[PDB]
């Protein structure tokens, strides 16, 4: 659970919620987690996506093409979709397997890849970043 | 945890 998330990882989740709000969405989908990871800017996830050429602009374009926006933004908390819940569950396991009791931004990105089937994965594939390529980039940047 | 935000 979130007590294990690093400060940056917690911020990724908050950013995902506010990305959804600003798109007038009323759920946090995997694509909002992806946007949150890019927004966070500092962590290993942000650096992995930037180094693959995956930008806020490319992801926003694809999310608008695939999901579009709502008419009216919601207030209060915006619930996770079932797939986003699965991504966050999987992030715990990714972090443990990489030897960490904390969940950092990279483990959220790895859990997103591991789920592999939501809007974020469609976006990444459309932008030319196959999931295995993202996973390899994360591992390579951690190997430094 | 695991409904919305940091819950
Ligand atoms: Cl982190």
């Amino acid at each position: 659970a979130f007590e294990r998330f690093t400060d940056r990882a917690r911020r990724v989740v908050v950013l995902a919620q506010e990305e959804a709000r600003m798109l007038n969405h009323n759920y946090i989908g995997t694509e909002h987690i992806l946007l949150g990871l890019i927004h966070e800017g500092e962590g290993v996830a942000a650096k992995s996506l930037e180094s693959l050429g995956i930008s806020l602009e490319g992801v926003r374009s694809q999310v608008e093409e695939i999901i579009g926006q709502g008419q009216q933004a919601p207030s209060g908390h915006i619930p996770f979709t079932p797939r986003a819940k699965k991504v966050l569950e999987l992030s715990l396991r990714e972090a443990l397997q990489l030897g960490h009791n904390y969940i950092g931004t990279e483990h959220i990105l790895l859990g997103l890849i591991r789920e592999g089937e939501g809007v974020a994965a469609q976006v990444l594939v459309k932008l030319g970043a196959e999931l295995t390529r993202v996973r390899q980039q994360v591992i390579q940047l951690l190997s430094g | 945890w695991l409904y919305a935000l940091l819950l």
